[PDB]
């Protein structure tokens, strides 16, 4: 029925406490944001 | 001596707010972490 709710922080996972790495990740656009939104939607769908 | 290392930034942060036309009061939820800073 329900799958385990997992929220992955692509900002922390890709870059760990790094500012230059954070800027490089931001240069890629909303991919991190898209992944976060997809995972949040997965959690919401599991709750529903 | 043997020393353990634990990465910081435990859990995430969530925001609880009512409708924009209802009120501006908000509540902060810290996921999977005990109340330490507050």
């Amino acid at each position: 029925v329900s799958m385990t709710k997992t929220s992955v922080d692509c900002t922390m996972y890709i870059c760990g406490d790094s500012t230059e790495c954070s800027n490089l990740l931001l240069q890629y656009g909303s991919f991190c944001t898209q992944l976060n939104r997809a995972l949040t939607g997965i959690a919401v769908e599991q709750d529903k | 001596e043997i020393l353990d290392i634990t990465p910081c930034s435990f859990g995430g942060v969530s925001v609880i707010t009512p409708g924009t036309n209802t009120s501006n009061q908000v509540a902060v939820l810290y996921q999977d972490v005990n109340c330490t800073e507050v």
